[PDB]
C-alpha cells in the first residue's frame, strides 16, 4: 500500500514517474501495474481476514 | 415540590425512625426545639420532602407513629429530638400486639387503622405533589408486620400511584428474637411482595458483623445500628434535599433497578466505615470508597452476593467528587467482578451524585444491591417456616383469632415463587 | 426619541473608523506571519499557567 | 436579524446552557446583570449580540433561550446562581415531578402538562426575532426529560414551525461508561424523533471528552464542567459566523447544504481542535495544519469510532481567528493526499470552508489555553455505524428478556415502540452501509 | 448521440489524484496522433474522458480495452520474485520472501 | 459547596484575557456618509436661500 | 528543507539522546530552557538549528526527538534534569512495566500498546517539517525496548514512511564485555528483523570505547557520560554538513550511495579521530593525515573487531574544522600507497570525502580537547563478519540446550523466528564471505 502521504512517494515508486510520463507521451500504454497492484491489496485483505 | 409521608410501626420502628428523623434534623440544622439553626441556604431550600412550616421558623416532621401498645413511643417522645413531632401524630392503642402477625392485622389492628388512615389523609392532602411513603418496622413481630402491612395495602388502594418504600428488618439468620418471626415473615412478606414499590431488607446480624469488624465498637448497642440505617436512608433520598451533578429520586431508583415487579427486594450499604484508629491508615479517594461499597462485609443484608448475582446496583455518591472517577471506578468493579453481575443486562448501576456529604465527612456513599442472593434469606425463611407447619406449632393462636391455614398455604407457595424467580434470573443466559 | 442630525452623523462616522481601526489591526496581525501562524501570547499564558497551579 | 432560539432541556441540557450562555456572557460583553458597559453600536449587524440576547429598555439583554426540566432542583439552581438577574423568570421553566428515565413518563403521561407552556414560550420568544436562523436544541440520550419530553418537544416543532433549521445537540451513551440501566431503552427510543424532527443531530459521548480531557488538558480527575465548558466552545465557534464578520462566514443553510446529501444522513461528528493546556500550548506550533490534522486525529473525535473504518463524506471546516486561506488551502492539500482520510466515492469535493476573524474566548478558570487561531470540524463520517451496532447489541440483550418493560408498558406506551425503534435503528444502520459502500 | 456511463475501479492510495496521459493532449505533434488511434480501432480518441486517473481510482471505461493492457507481461513468475539475486533492489525483501516457500 | 456554583462563579469580561470584540459591519441602509455632505455643503458660502425673494 | 527525526530508543537510547541534545544545544546556542537569545549579527536568520529544533511563539525551540522507553525512572531522570522544560512533555513516552531483557516482551506484548502513541507522536514530528530526510534511531542489541520494541517501531515506520533513510545507532554487544545474558538471542531476533529496515546501521560497542578511553583519553575510570559523549560527537560530526555549509558537503542519501554495496550489506562501523584530551594534545601537531591514520590504526575503532583480518569496501570520511581538501587527497594517496591496509579489487575509488568548515563543540565537562580538524570515518568493511561469527557461535551454544527461550515462548514467540534468524545470520555470513572474496 506505501506510507500515508502521496507526497511522499519517493518518485522511484509513481505511477507517474518519468519513465512512465515518457511512455504516455504516445497512445497505447495502460501499464498493468496499478491493476496488480490493486490484486495484490485485495488478496492480501482476504488473507488478513481469513 | 415533592413531599415523602414518613410511617414507623413496631416498637423497633418507632426507634428506628425515631433515629432517623433525628440524623436528618440535625443534618438540616433543625434544633431539638424545632428551629432552623443552620448555616447554609442549601439546608432551608429543600426542607419541605419532610418537614412542614409550623411556627415562622419551627419545622415539624412529616411522621405517622404506629404502635398497638404505647411502648417505645413513649421512650421517643421523652428521649432527645422527641418534642420535634406533632402531638397528635401518635396513632395508639391499648392492648398488645404480642409478637402476633393477625393481633396486628385483622383483629387489634382492625381498631386503629382508621384512625391512622385519617392522620396519613391529614398529612398527604397538606402536600401539593406528593412522592410517596416510607414505612420503617420489623418482619418479626406484630406491630411491625400486621400493621404494617395493613397499612400498605390500605396505602396501595387509596394511592395507586405513589412509590411505596418499606425498610422492614428482617429476621436473622442465627438467633431469633422472636420464636414466631417464619410466621410473622412469610404472612408480612406475602403482602409486601405484591404491595410495595421497594423494600430494604435489613439483618441485625450483617449489623452486628459491620458494627464489629467495620467499626470495632465493643459496645454497639441498638443505637448505632439505627443509626447505620439512617443513614443509608438519608443516603437514598439526599437528591430530593440537596442539588447535585446527577440526581436520581425515589421513582428514578425503582425504574432503574427493578427488572420485573416482583424483583424489589435490596440490601442496602453505607461507606465510608472506619475502624477506630484507622483513618490514618487509609487514604479517601473514589477508588476505596467504591471498593468498600462493593465489599461483601458492607452490606446490612447477610446473605452473601458471592453466592448469586447482581441484577441491578444504586450507587448514590455524596460529596464534591469526579464524575469521570465515579464512572470509571463503576466501570471497573463491573468488569473486575464479571461473574457477579448478569450477563443479560448490561451496566447493572445507576449512579447518582449530590453536592452534600455529611457533616463531618468528605465522601460519603449508599449501595443498593438488588441481587439474586436474597433467595437465601427467602428459603431460610421458608425452611424455618415449613418445620413448623408440618407439625402446626404456634398455630392455634392464629386460628383462634380466626385466619384459615389456606392464607398460610399461599404464603409459602408465594414465597417459593419469589425464590423460583430469583433462582431463575441468576442462570438464566442471554444467548 | 430624538432627530436625526449632525451628532448621529458623527455617531455613524466614528463607527466607520472604528471598524477601519480594527481591520488596520487584523492588516498588522495577519501580515506578519511570524504572529499570523506561530503566535499565541506568553503573557496570558503564563498567567494561565499559574491559575491552574493555584487551583 | 441572525437570530437563534436555544432550548435546553433535561438537566444534562440546562447545564449546557449554564456553560453556554456565561460563555456568550463572556463573547459579547454582558455582565450577569444584564448590562453592556461599552456599547457603540447602531444596528443592522454590527449588534453581534443579536443572536443570542434581545433588546429591553436602559440596555437589559435578556437571552433568547428556554430551559426546561421536570424536576425543579437543577433550573431552580439556576435561578438562584450568578446568573439570576440575566434570565427572564417565565424562560426558566419546572415542573414538579421528573420523569425518572423513563421514555414513556417522558412523553405519555407527564409530558402533554409543561409542554403547552413551552411552546407558548417559544412562541413569544420566536415573534420578537426579525428573522430566525434556526433552533439549538441541547439534550441527552440518557432517557427522561431529555428524551420522552424533547422527543415530543421536536414533534410538536417540526409540525408547527416548519420550515426553520433544528439543530440538535445531544448527548450520547458511551460504549462502556453509562449512569443508568434504562438508558438503552431510551437512547433507542429516541431515534424516531431525531430521524424524522431533526435538521443536524450532533452526537457527543461523554467517554470521548473524558478522554480528551485527560489527554490534552491533563486533567486526571475531570467533572462534567470541563465538559460543559468544550461543547460551549464548540456551538460557539458554529454560530460565531452568525455574529463576528470573517472571509468565509457560513450560515447554518449554507452548512446544511453542504454537508447532508440525503433527508436521513444528518449525523455528523464534532471535533475542536486546539484543546490543549498552557503547559503544552508553550511547547506546541498551533498553526493551521497541526489544528486541522488534530481534527483529523482519531483519539480526537468526540465519539468512541476512530474514522480508519470508515469514510468520510463531507466536512465542514470553521476556522476561528487569525486564519487565512493561504493556509487553509495547504492545510486542506495536505489533508487531501493523506491515506489514512479516506474520502467517499461519489465526493471529489468534500470540504466546505469557513473563515472567522475573531479569536476564541478563553472563560477566565477554566482549562483551554487561549489561542489566535482554532478549528471546529463538523464531518458527516459513515463510522458513527459503531455507536448504532454498540447500542444495538444492549438493545437486543436486555429487551431479549423484557426487562424494565413493566413501567413503559403501564405508564401508557404500546410495547411495539421498542420494536419499531428497533427497525430504525437498522434501517439506518444499513442505510449508512449502503452509502459507505 | 450515446451513453457512455463511466466506471473505475476500486480505491488505492498510489493513485496520483487527477492525471490524463500525455498524448491525449500532447499538441506539438497532433496532426498524426489521431492517425495512430483511427487505423488501430481499438483506442477511442473522443474529447471526454480523459482522466486515465480522476480521483485515487483507474478508469475501466472507453480508454483501452481491457486486453492489450493486461498483456504487457514480462514473464515473471513467482519463482524468481522468491529468490531474488543479490544485486538488485529486490534483496531488501528477503527475509519476508524466504517465509513463503515455493509452490506456485 | 455545590458543583455548579463554585465552577460558575462571577466571570469579569475583558482585560488581558480578552481579544477586541470584531463587530460586523453596519447596515448599509443606516449608513449614509452624511458627515461629508455636511462638510461638502459648509463650501460655497456665497449662496442665496431658496425664497421667493430670490 | 532539511530535518532529521530522532528516535530514541531503550535506556542506552534515551541517555545518548541526553548527551545528543546537550551537544546539539551548545552547537546552536540553545539554553537549557530553549530559547536563542537576541542579537549578535546573526539575530531572527539563523537555521543552523532547523534540522533539530523547531520553534515556537513562547520563544521555546522544540526538539524534534522522540525519548521512548517502556520502563520508567530514566524518561523521569530527564523530566527532573536540566533539560526538564526544553523537551515537550508528549516527546517523551513511557510506559508502566518493564521489557525485563525480553525481546517477546518487548516486541509482542507490551510494545503494542505504545506503537499506536509513539507512531502518533512520530506523524506530528514529521508533519511539523516539509524537508525531511531521514528517521536517526539509537539503541542497543542488549534487549528489550532496545530489541523488540525498535524492531517494531522501524517496520511500522519502514509501512507508514515508506523507505526513507532510516539510519541506525546500534550498540552491538561487545565480545568478552557483558550485560545480559540473553543479548546473543535479543541481537540475533533483531538482526534478522531490523537487516531489512534499515537502511544502514552504524555499530558501536562498549568495550572499543572503553579501550579508546582508557588509552587515548586518560579517563582511566570511565562511566557511559563519556560513550554518550564520544557517540554524540560521531552523530554531529555526520549531520553538521545539514547545518554548516563549506567545502565538499553530503547530505544523509549521497553517502548511503556511496557507502552501501548491496542493500543486505549495511552494517558499516564507526571511528572519529582526534579522540584526545587537552594535555595530551597540546604536545601535538594535529593534522589531517595523521588523523585520517588516527582513523585507520586497528585499535582506535568503536566496534571490537579487527579490520585487518578483512577487508575495506567503502569509506566515507567526514572532515571538520579548517581542512585543506589537497591533505585530504594526500592522506587518501598515502592510506591508498601503503599496503596494510586491504581493499576489495571492485573498487578502485573507495572513499567518498565530505568537508565541512565547523569545527567540533566542546562541552563543559567532556574529555576531547578543542581542535582545529576532526575527521568522522563510516566504513563499509567485511570484518564485522567475526563480529557475527562470535555471535552465532554464543547463539547456538545457547540454543542447543534451549537455554532462556520459556520466555520468549511465554511472551509470545515460537521456535521458528529462531531458527530462520539463525539460518538469516547464516545466509548473511554467507553473502559477506563471498563479497570478501
Ligand atoms: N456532558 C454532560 N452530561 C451530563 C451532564 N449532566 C447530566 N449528563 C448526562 O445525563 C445523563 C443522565 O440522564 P439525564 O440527562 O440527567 O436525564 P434528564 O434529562 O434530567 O431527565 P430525567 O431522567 O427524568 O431526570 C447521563 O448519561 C449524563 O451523561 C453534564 O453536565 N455534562
Ligand atoms: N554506550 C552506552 N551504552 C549503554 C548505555 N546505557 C545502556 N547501554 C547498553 O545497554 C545494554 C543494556 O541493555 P539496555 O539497552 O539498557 O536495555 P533497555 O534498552 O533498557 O531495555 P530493557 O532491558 O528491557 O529495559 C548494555 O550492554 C550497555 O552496553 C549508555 O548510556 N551508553
Ligand atoms: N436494628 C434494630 N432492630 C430492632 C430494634 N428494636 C427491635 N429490633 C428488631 O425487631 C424484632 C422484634 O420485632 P418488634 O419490633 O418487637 O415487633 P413488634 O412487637 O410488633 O413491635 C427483633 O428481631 C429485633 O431484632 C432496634 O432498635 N434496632
Ligand atoms: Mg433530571
Ligand atoms: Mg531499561
Amino acid at each position: 500500500i506505501g506510507p500515508e502521504l502521496q507526497s511522499d512517494l519517493e518518485t522511484r515508486e509513481k505511477l507517474t514517474r518519468p519513465i512512465v510520463r515518457v511512455f504516455q507521451r504516445h497512445p497505447g500504454t495502460n501499464l498493468p501495474e496499478a491493476q496488480g497492484i490493486i490484486r495484490g491489496a485485495a488478496g492480501l485483505d482476504e488473507s488478513l481476514l481469513r | 415540590m415533592r413531599e415523602i409521608v414518613h410511617m414507623q410501626a413496631g416498637q423497633c420502628g418507632n426507634q428506628i425512625g425515631a433515629k432517623f428523623w433525628e440524623v436528618i434534623s440535625d443534618e438540616h440544622g433543625i434544633d431539638p426545639t424545632g428551629t432552623y439553626h443552620g448555616d447554609s441556604d442549601l439546608q432551608l431550600e429543600r426542607i419541605n420532602v419532610y418537614y412542614n412550616e409550623a411556627t415562622g421558623g419551627k419545622y415539624v416532621p412529616r411522621a405517622v407513629l404506629v404502635d398497638l401498645e404505647p411502648g417505645t413511643m413513649d421512650s421517643v417522645r421523652s428521649g432527645p429530638f422527641g418534642q420535634i413531632f406533632r402531638p397528635d401524630n401518635f396513632v395508639f392503642g391499648q392492648s398488645g400486639a404480642g409478637n402476633n402477625w393477625a393481633k396486628g392485622h385483622y383483629t387489634e389492628g382492625a381498631e386503629l387503622v382508621d384512625s391512622v388512615l385519617d392522620v396519613v389523609r391529614k398529612e398527604a392532602e397538606s402536600c401539593d405533589c406528593l412522592q410517596g411513603f416510607q414505612l420503617t418496622h420489623s418482619l418479626g413481630g406484630g406491630t411491625g408486620s400486621g400493621m404494617g402491612t395493613l397499612l400498605i395495602s390500605k396505602i396501595r388502594e387509596e394511592y395507586p400511584d405513589r412509590i411505596m418504600n418499606t425498610f422492614s428488618v428482617v429476621p436473622s439468620p442465627k438467633v431469633s428474637d422472636t420464636v414466631v418471626e417464619p410466621y410473622n415473615a412469610t404472612l408480612s412478606v406475602h403482602q409486601l411482595v405484591e404491595n410495595t414499590d421497594e423494600t430494604y431488607c435489613i439483618d441485625n446480624e450483617a449489623l452486628y458483623d459491620i458494627c464489629f469488624r467495620t467499626l470495632k465498637l465493643t459496645t454497639p448497642t441498638y443505637g448505632d445500628l439505627n443509626h447505620l440505617v439512617s443513614a443509608t436512608m438519608s443516603g437514598v433520598t439526599t437528591c430530593l434535599r440537596f442539588p447535585g451533578q446527577l440526581n436520581a429520586d425515589l421513582r428514578k431508583l425503582a425504574v432503574n433497578m427493578v427488572p420485573f415487579p416482583r424483583l424489589h427486594f435490596f440490601m442496602p450499604g453505607f461507606a465510608p466505615l472506619t475502624s477506630r484508629g484507622s483513618q490514618q491508615y487509609r487514604a479517601l479517594t473514589v477508588p476505596e470508597l467504591t471498593q468498600q461499597m462493593f465489599d461483601a462485609k458492607n452490606m446490612m443484608a447477610a446473605c452473601d452476593p458471592r453466592h448469586g448475582r447482581y441484577l441491578t446496583v444504586a450507587a448514590i455518591f455524596r460529596g464534591r467528587m469526579s464524575m469521570k472517577e465515579v464512572d470509571e471506578q463503576m466501570l471497573n468493579v463491573q468488569n473486575k467482578n464479571s461473574s457477579y453481575f448478569v450477563e443479560w443486562i448490561p451496566n447493572n448501576v445507576k449512579t447518582a451524585v449530590c453536592d452534600i456529604p455529611p457533616r463531618g465527612l468528605k465522601m460519603s456513599a449508599t449501595f443498593i444491591g438488588n441481587s439474586t442472593a436474597i433467595q437465601e434469606l427467602f428459603k431460610r425463611i421458608s425452611e424455618q417456616f415449613t418445620a413448623m407447619f408440618r407439625r402446626k406449632a404456634f398455630l392455634h393462636w392464629y386460628t383462634g383469632e380466626g385466619m384459615d391455614e389456606m392464607e398460610f398455604t399461599e404464603a409459602e407457595s408465594n414465597m417459593n415463587d419469589l425464590v423460583s424467580e430469583y433462582q431463575q434470573y441468576q442462570d438464566a443466559t442471554a444467548e | 426619541m430624538y432627530k436625526l442630525d449632525l451628532p448621529i452623523d458623527l455617531k455613524e462616522n466614528a463607527a466607520i473608523e472604528r471598524r477601519r481601526n480594527l481591520e488596520l489591526e487584523r492588516q498588522s496581525r495577519i501580515f506578519n506571519a511570524k504572529v499570523r501562524t506561530i503566535g499565541v501570547d506568553v503573557q496570558v499564558l503564563k498567567e494561565q499557567v499559574h491559575d491552574r497551579d493555584l487551583q | 436579524m441572525r437570530e437563534c432560539i436555544s432550548i435546553h432541556v433535561g438537566q444534562a441540557g440546562v447545564q449546557i446552557g449554564n456553560a453556554c450562555w456565561e460563555l456568550y456572557c463572556l463573547e459579547h460583553g454582558i455582565q450577569p446583570d444584564g448590562q453592556m458597559p461599552s456599547d457603540k453600536t447602531i444596528g443592522g449587524g454590527d449588534d453581534s449580540f443579536n443572536t443570542f440576547f434581545s433588546e429591553t429598555g436602559a440596555g437589559k439583554h435578556v437571552p433568547r433561550a428556554v430551559f426546561v426540566d421536570l424536576e425543579p432542583t437543577v433550573v431552580d439552581e439556576v435561578r438562584t446562581g450568578t446568573y439570576r438577574q440575566l434570565f427572564h423568570p417565565e424562560q426558566l421553566i419546572t415542573g414538579k415531578e421528573d420523569a425518572a428515565n423513563n421514555y414513556a413518563r417522558g412523553h405519555y403521561t407527564i409530558g402533554k402538562e409543561i409542554v403547552d407552556l413551552v411552546l407558548d414560550r417559544i412562541r413569544k420568544l420566536a415573534d420578537q426575532c426579525t428573522g430566525l436562523q434556526g433552533f439549538l436544541i441541547f439534550h441527552s440520550f440518557g432517557g427522561g426529560t431529555g428524551s420522552g419530553f424533547a422527543s415530543l418537544l421536536m414533534e410538536r416543532l417540526s409540525v408547527d414551525y416548519g420550515k426553520k433549521s433544528k439543530l440538535e445537540f445531544a448527548i450520547y451513551p458511551a460504549p462502556q461508561i453509562s449512569t443508568a440501566v434504562v438508558e438503552p431503552y431510551n437512547t433507542i427510543l429516541t431515534t424516531h424523533t431525531t430521524l424524522e424532527h431533526s435538521d443536524c443531530a450532533f452526537m457527543v459521548d461523554n467517554e470521548a471528552i473524558y478522554d480528551i480531557c485527560r489527554r490534552n488538558l491533563d486533567i486526571e480527575r475531570p467533572t462534567y464542567t470541563n465538559l460543559n465548558r468544550l461543547i460551549a466552545q464548540i456551538v460557539s465557534s458554529i454560530t460565531a459566523s452568525l455574529r463576528f464578520d470573517g472571509a468565509l462566514n457560513v450560515d447554518l443553510t449554507e452548512f446544511q447544504t453542504n454537508l447532508v446529501p440525503y433527508p436521513r444522513i444528518h449525523f455528523p461528528l464534532a471535533t475542536y481542535a486546539p484543546v490543549i493546556s498552557a503547559e503544552k500550548a508553550y511547547h506546541e506550533q498551533l498553526s493551521v495544519a497541526e489544528i486541522t490534522n488534530a481534527c483529523f486525529e482519531p483519539a480526537n473525535q468526540m465519539v468512541k469510532c476512530d474514522p480508519r473504518h470508515g469514510k468520510y463524506m463531507a466536512c465542514c471546516m470553521l476556522y476561528r481567528g487569525d486564519v487565512v486561506p493561504k493556509d487553509v488551502n495547504a492545510a486542506i492539500a495536505t489533508i487531501k493526499t493523506k491515506r489514512t482520510i479516506q474520502f467517499v466515492d461519489w465526493c471529489p469535493t468534500g470540504f466546505k470552508v469557513g473563515i472567522n476573524y475573531q479569536p476564541p474566548t478563553v472563560v477566565p478558570g477554566g482549562d483551554l489555553a487561549k489561542v489566535q487561531r482554532a478549528v471546529c470540524m463538523l464531518s458527516n463520517t459513515t463510522a458513527i455505524a459503531e455507536a448504532w451496532a454498540r447500542l444495538d447489541h444492549k438493545f437486543d440483550l436486555m429487551y431479549a428478556k423484557r426487562a424494565f418493560v413493566h413501567w413503559y408498558v403501564g405508564e401508557g406506551m404500546e410495547e411495539g415502540e421498542f420494536s419499531e425503534a428497533r427497525e430504525d435503528l437498522a434501517a439506518l444502520e444499513k442505510d449508512y452501509e449502503e452509502v459507505g459502500v | 448521440s450515446y451513453q457512455s456511463i463511466p466506471r473505475f475501479s476500486k480505491l488505492h492510495p498510489v493513485i496520483p489524484r487527477r492525471y490524463v496521459p500525455e498524448w491525449k493532449n500532447d499538441m506539438k505533434n497532433r496532426e498524426l496522433l489521431v492517425k495512430n488511434c483511427e487505423m488501430s480501432g481499438i483506442i477511442p480518441k473522443g474529447p471526454h474522458d480523459e482522466s486515465l486517473f480522476l480521483d485515487k481510482r483507474e478508469r475501466m471505461n472507453e480508454v483501452e480495452p481491457r486486453v492489450r493492457v493486461e498483456a504487457k507481461h514480462p514473464n515473471f513468475e513467482r519463482y524468481d520474485g522468491l529468490r531474488p539475486e543479490f544485486h538488485t533492489a529486490q534483496s531488501k525483501y528477503q527475509s519476508s520472501l524466504m517465509f513463503r516457500k515455493d509452490n506456485t | 459547596q455545590t458543583t455548579t456554583g463554585g465552577a460558575h462563579d462571577y466571570k469579569y469580561h475583558g482585560g488581558l484575557m480578552a481579544n477586541p470584540q470584531h463587530h460586523k459591519a453596519p447596515g448599509h441602509w443606516n449608513m449614509h456618509y452624511n458627515k461629508d455632505l455636511r462638510e461638502k455643503l459648509q463650501q460655497r458660502g456665497w449662496r442665496k436661500p431658496l425664497t421667493m425673494g430670490n
